[PDB]
């Protein structure tokens, strides 16, 4: 078998901004090397193959260089779309081989999320248990913290937390928290808040709301 | 097995005497239930008839003439059920049981050709047809038997046709037998009466006690009045239980009907209940062993392995018919006529029979001798349920090389209820059968050969099911000339067995094949092709590999598993010139692709879309 | 056009066995190659095996096996990957893949990908709860509502707003596994200001292992 | 070649008893699950029952489940239908089916037998005439017909002049009257100028009776 | 209970044409469909079965199809061997039950009907009953109904109407009406009339009961 070891996965450039990405074989692969692209939850496309010939629809921008063992996609100008993971295949001997995909992210200005706080509604009230949601949107970069205030406390081990893949045009993320709270115990307090912590937040910021109340 | 299949043959003379005999031993042997018919003829003097002692239910009909032999032993046998009968009017038939009557002077002290006396003392019940006895110059007591207790009261049909002559004054009846109604002189065989001395209304009973009233569901005499005391079952026996039914298999719910599956469901066979059907016959969704499957059901083949009749949604496959199915049912042999629905048949039900007519012609019919080389009909058969009969083969063909896919032959239509092949009249050196893995039930002749070989080296044990099964030799070609002249099997075939001369013909062989041979070995460094080995078959290297002895020169069919290529290298695939490659999915050949300089068919670095004339000096399209 | 279409993602149990079809449409089968790859969550790519189908040749990767079998019908134009005695970690999207005929080995055409679910879990359908746009949710002339759907499992669930005829300001989020084993999403929309008040919105979720469609209203 | 003999149909009273029996021949009896559909008079089919020979099990529609029973008699290829608990609503043509496949669609059927029920006695039919007049025909055709009028069981044979006049003559099926008594027509018509002299006679035939009435339908001072 | 039904009633057309069934079921069913076709007082012979495929032996000169909730019985070339009864049957759920019927009869002219009328005989008279006797002979097709008029008005239940079935060599439909009535019901009116509502004489004909003269 043949191993592909690529370049460090975190290339993060802003637009029009040569980017190298590096692959390397572990043993001679002649020019066998194709470059495929592929944005998650969809499907990989060939964008370059034989290491030296673009394939029709792609960009003249996407250019590929070939020295020994070592295999350069190059691009000229960075663009929103060129976001996916690329994996440099291999098909020299019978089972093909891929790499470890290079998440090639957008480096982009320091964005400030949008955030929303969502109570459960009166028939999730009555479904048995209360779920409290923070919401947010749109933040450069990915680190943001997230705390749950039940009368104005800590909640851990029980908040749980989920963040979107970086957009193909913002570029950047969005996270949801999900407190789950029996209602046995989600009537004990009356206000519950969410506080946010992100390096594009200048102090942390709260949503807090009095349960109950419409 | 305590139940065996009877003959099927009525006046029919034998095959062969000394393969009668022993075709009468080999169905009887310890049988105890006898499905289908049981006849006896043609009995030579001094016959053994032991191994009937032991038969206690007949379920056809008995059969006994032109015998010579003094006493047939059949004590034990008890209820004769007459499901087919004999002429559709008898279920006991004994005729013309001593001399031809024609010289045969006898010398001092000898006994006449016949039977001297019936002797049946446990015989008391018959549920149809009638008694035939007539033509027997020594019977003796015939006359003096009460045969309307014998008979069962649905049994309408009390016609009897007896005859009383005879050549010999015989001896009174002993007096310590009752009503001087005896079956011979011993003090034993005096009848025993149970169906004139009941209680009112009792069909059978133990004796003339008004407690001795059988259970309702008994056939002769009971040891106590419970179901379970019965000495036959009238109608089904479950589990040692004289029962009306066997259980449903399916319970359903009284509002729907919904089919729910029952633990204790029980199969039909004959007059018994099965909990799992036997071998070779068939287990419908109604719930009854059998045959051939009804309309719009066919076999499928069940992950247990096993074989059932299940429902078509569409139309059921065009099974391709044999002989005597269903359309070509009194259809004797194959003409070139029906041979042509032969085509594509890679399983025929029914039989296939080959009369001499068939390759000696029939003028009424317009019908010469089939051709040997119209035989291809018969090339990708792998099934046949039936027998196969053989009575004609061609010349021009040394043997019954035909059939080489043959796999599979059940017993499901028997020849005369006994055989399931039969090679008589031929003149064939062998088989060939290389492919014929099982052979379902009844017994495989091959009679009056006097070219064939290759029948006391065949692998017999692993073909047949039950030991009821056996293989008759007779008329066959000398063993011993055989062996002298050496028509036996040769070294890679396993165990001596074979089926005809030659290396072709092994059900196994220790070393691999490439094809239709046992081969010494196969050819993976030495030898003119290479071939790696794969299941015991020498699978040939693909031709771009690179044959290099002392290496591993391929890993498997396709290309890729070269060691190293040849010609060049169209990674991952070996190729003999490094071809011109294609633009589009769509086929375009712009050439654009030649080989490197250790044969890495590379794509050519110039473009000409245009096509344009010049060519580069590798063969790429030089650009204008 | 050149299609692929796999079919016979779903839900499964350990120990269990499901097939994989992959239909080709607007091109024969007869004379190119088949690749079943995998796409494991969260990892790289990875070739299962190939199959060509003109003779039937098969390769397996050396993982899995002697638990997968491929096969093929030109007739029919098409191939099946049928898989046995999965395991936990065969969780994946499964994926079919061509090749360009000859001289060309890329892999150009592929499929779309299905999902394959291995856990031992039960099926629970989805709930669903309208979040209204509040009081203290808004966003100057930016209103932000959408649907929480919650509790179902296996993954995905396919929310659609408006049929998906509209797409201005949609962000669908990743399902995360709760303590529970139940996955929860919430879709959320931007509207206009003005927009609220003459044309209230509605979230259909579908559920397929659930086989539950749930159409709901979202309105103050 | 499969037949299916019913037999045992036969005038039976109201809430009676019949033992319908369906003598099979031609096929393994014990490979095909019979049934018994019934044809009403004038009607479209129903479904009885249908019965499993090894078993013995029967499965039939609600409407008869506490008053029909099915039997099997393996022995004899028969299979009996005891019919109890009977109504009015009875009288029927019960086609004798083989399952094709335990699927309940049929493909041999028997020419079934007429059970009939009621309680009405085998009665002598009753003749009356239909005379025609000078005017109650149109042009140079006649029409002058004979009425079989309460008879009870069926079937009445009508023949004009021993049947010497087979020439436009219409015979009706019979209809069921209030009881179980019928009635029928039998008309013909004749060219106007034989009415002057040719002789018109009607024989009404009864069988189950054995009565056999010729009839004068000549016209009397029409 | 499945309610099978079938349309249209009556399906009246020459040989040599193209004519349809249809079955029509009250659930879906996926295919359980038997067409049956029944000669008038034999026992009815298998057709169709799974909605599309032909029984075997069967004339190809008609094959059904559909599924679900319709099912349909095109003929191609109608034959004379080929006017008789049909049906559908669903063997799909509890309890397997029939469809109702339609007849296939020949086309032809649109003769109108020879009405004749007929007064009660006098043996029936000294009987003790009375009946009314109206025929119709030869005329085409059965559509024709008959009104019986007494006097101004008319009654019901002491009607009933015999029809012959197709007549052989003519073809047409020949009918008769009988009134049934008391003995004393005779002697309460006179005008006895059957009209006929049929698409052969353009107005309905009253004929005329021989009082006096017979
Ligand atoms: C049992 O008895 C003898 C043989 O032992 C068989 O023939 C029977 O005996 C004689 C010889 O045929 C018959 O009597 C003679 O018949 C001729 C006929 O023309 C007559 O002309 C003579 O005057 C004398 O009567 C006798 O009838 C005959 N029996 C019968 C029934 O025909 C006999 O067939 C043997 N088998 C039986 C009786 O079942
Ligand atoms: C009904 O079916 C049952 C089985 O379902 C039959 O029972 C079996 O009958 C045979 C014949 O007698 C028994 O074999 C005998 O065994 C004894 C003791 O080992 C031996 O001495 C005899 O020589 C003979 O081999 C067998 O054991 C018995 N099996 C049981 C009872 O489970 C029965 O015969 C059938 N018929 C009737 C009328 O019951
Ligand atoms: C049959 O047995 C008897 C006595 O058991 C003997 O005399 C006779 O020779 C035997 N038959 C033959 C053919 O030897
Ligand atoms: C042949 O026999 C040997 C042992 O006798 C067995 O190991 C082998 O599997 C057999 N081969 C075939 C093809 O039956
Ligand atoms: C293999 O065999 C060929 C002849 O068939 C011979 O020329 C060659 O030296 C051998 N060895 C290798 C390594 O090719």
């Amino acid at each position: 078998d043949i191993q592909m070891t690529q370049s460090p996965s975190s290339l993060s450039a802003s637009v029009g901004d040569r980017v190298t990405i590096t692959c390397r074989a572990s043993q001679d692969v002649n020019t066998a090397v194709a470059w495929y692209q592929q944005k998650p939850g969809k499907a990989p496309k060939l964008l370059i193959y034989s290491a030296s010939f673009l394939y029709s629809g792609v960009p003249s921008r996407f250019s590929g260089s070939r020295s020994g063992t070592d295999f350069t996609l190059t691009i000229s100008s960075l663009q929103p779309e060129d976001f996916a993971t690329y994996y440099c295949q291999q098909h020299y001997t019978t089972p093909p081989t891929f790499g470890q995909g290079t998440k090639v992210e957008i480096k982009r200005t320091v964005a400030a999320p949008s955030v929303f706080i969502f109570p459960p509604s009166d028939e999730q009230l009555k479904s048995g248990t209360a779920s409290v949601v923070c919401l947010l949107n749109n933040f450069y970069p990915r680190e943001a913290k997230v705390q749950w205030k039940v009368d104005n406390a800590l909640q851990s081990g029980n908040s749980q937390e989920s963040v979107t893949e970086q957009d193909s045009k913002d570029s950047t993320y969005s996270l949801s928290s999900t407190l789950t709270l029996s209602k046995a115990d989600y009537e004990k307090h009356k206000v519950y808040a969410c506080e946010v912590t992100h390096q594009g937040l200048s102090s942390p910021v709260t949503k807090s709301f009095n349960r109950g109340e419409c | 097995t305590q139940v065996c299949t009877g003959t099927d043959m009525k006046l029919r003379l034998p095959a062969s005497p000394e393969t009668h005999l022993d075709m009468l031993r080999h169905l009887y042997q310890g049988c105890q239930v006898v499905q289908g018919n049981l006849e006896l003829t043609y009995l030579p003097t001094n016959a053994s008839l032991s191994f009937l002692q032991d038969i206690q239910e007949v379920q056809g009909y008995v059969l006994i003439a032109h015998n010579q032999v003094r006493q047939v032993p059949l004590q034990r046998l008890r209820i004769v059920r007459g499901t087919q009968l004999f002429e559709d009017n008898y279920a006991l038939a004994v005729l013309d049981n001593g001399d031809p009557l024609n010289n045969t002077t006898p010398v001092t002290g000898a006994s006449p050709g016949g039977l001297r006396e019936l002797q049946l003392r446990s015989l008391t019940e018959i549920l149809k047809g009638g008694v035939l006895i007539q033509r027997n110059p020594q019977l003796c007591y015939q006359d003096t038997i009460l045969w309307k207790d014998i008979f069962h009261k649905n049994n309408q049909l009390a016609l009897t046709l007896i005859d009383t002559n005879r050549s010999r004054a015989c001896h009174p009846c002993s007096p310590m037998c009752k009503g001087s109604r005896c079956w011979g002189e011993s003090s034993e065989d005096c009848q025993s009466l149970t169906r004139t001395v009941c209680a009112g209304g009792c069909a059978r009973c133990k004796g003339p006690l008004p407690t001795d009233c059988c259970h309702e569901q008994c056939a002769a005499g009971c040891t106590g009045p419970k179901h379970s005391d019965c000495l036959a079952c009238l109608h089904f026996n479950h589990s040692g239980i004289c029962e009306l039914h066997c259980p449903a298999l399916v319970t359903y719910n009284t509002d729907t009907f919904e089919s729910m599956p029952n633990p204790e469901g029980r199969y039909t066979f004959g007059a018994s209940c099965v909990t799992a059907c036997p071998y070779n016959y068939l287990s419908t969704d109604v719930g009854s062993c059998t045959l051939v499957c009804p309309l719009h059901n066919q076999e499928v083949t069940a992950e247990d392995g096993t074989q059932r009749c299940e429902k078509c949604s569409k139309p059921c496959a065009r099974v391709c018919y044999g002989l005597g199915m269903e359309h070509l049912r009194e259809v004797r042999a194959v003409t070139s006529a029906n041979i042509q629905e032969f085509a594509g048949c890679k399983k025929i039900f029914g039989s296939l029979a080959f009369l001499p007519e068939s390759f000696d012609g029939d003028p009424a019919s317009n019908t010469a001798p089939l051709q040997p080389e119209q035989l291809q009909v018969f090339e990708t058969l792998e099934e046949i349920t039936g027998y196969l009969y053989i009575s004609a083969w061609p010349d021009s063909l040394p043997d019954l090389s035909v059939f080489q896919n043959l796999q599979v032959i059940r017993g499901r239509i028997l020849h005369n209820g006994a055989y399931s092949l039969t090679l008589q009249g031929l003149g064939i050196s062998w088989l060939g059968l290389r492919s014929l893995r099982e052979l379902g039930s009844g017994l495989a002749l091959i009679h009056h050969n006097t070219h064939l070989c290759f029948v006391h080296t065949v692998p017999w044990d692993q073909l047949f099911r039950n030991p009821h099964q056996a293989l008759l030799h007779t008329a066959n070609r000398p063993e011993d000339e055989c062996v002298g002249e050496g028509l036996a099997c040769h070294q890679l075939c396993a165990r001596g067995h074979c089926w005809g001369p030659g290396p072709t013909q092994c059900v196994n062989c220790s070393q691999f094949l490439r094809g239709q041979e046992c081969v010494e070995e196969c050819r993976v460094l030495q030898g003119l092709p290479r071939e790696y080995v794969n299941a015991r078959h020498c699978l040939p290297c693909h031709p771009e590999c690179q044959p290099q002895n002392g290496s591993v020169t391929c890993f498997g069919p396709e290309a890729d598993q070269c060691v190293a290529c040849a010609h060049y290298k169209d990674p991952p695939f070996c190729v003999a010139r490094c071809p011109s490659g294609v633009k589009p999915d769509l086929s375009y050949m712009p050439i654009w692709k030649f080989p490197d300089e250790e044969g890495a068919c590379q794509p050519c670095p110039i473009n000409c879309t245009h096509s344009c004339v010049d060519l580069d000096d590798k063969g790429c399209p030089a650009e204008q | 056009e050149v299609q692929l279409v796999e079919s016979g993602g779903g839900l499964v149990q350990p120990g269990g066995s499901l097939r994989l079809s992959c239909a080709a449409s607007g091109f024969n089968i007869k004379d190119t190659y088949i690749h079943w790859v995998r796409q494991a969550p969260g990892k790289g790519l990875e070739w299962v095996a190939r199959i060509y189908p003109t003779n039937g040749y098969t390769r397996y990767a050396d993982s899995v096996k002697g638990r997968f079998t491929i096969s093929a019908d030109t007739s029919k134009n098409t191939a099946y990957l049928q898989m046995n005695s999965l395991r936990a970690e065969d969780t994946a999207v499964y994926y079919c893949s061509r090749w360009g005929g000859d001289g060309f080995y890329a892999m150009d055409y592929w499929g779309q990908g299905t999902l394959v679910t291995v856990s031992s879990a039960s099926t629970k359908g989805p709930s669903v709860f309208p979040l209204a746009p509040s009081s203290k949710s808004t966003s100057g002339g930016t209103a932000a509502l959408g649907c929480l759907v919650k509790d179902y499992f296996p993954e995905p669930v396919t929310v659609s707003w408006n049929s998906g005829a509209l797409t201005s300001g949609v962000h669908t989020f990743p399902a995360v596994l709760q303590s529970s084993g139940l996955y929860s999403l919430s879709s959320v929309v931007t509207v206009p200001s003005s927009s609220l008040g003459t044309q209230t919105y509605i979230c259909n979720v579908n559920h397929k292992p659930s086989n539950t469609k749930v159409d709901k209203k979202v309105e103050p």
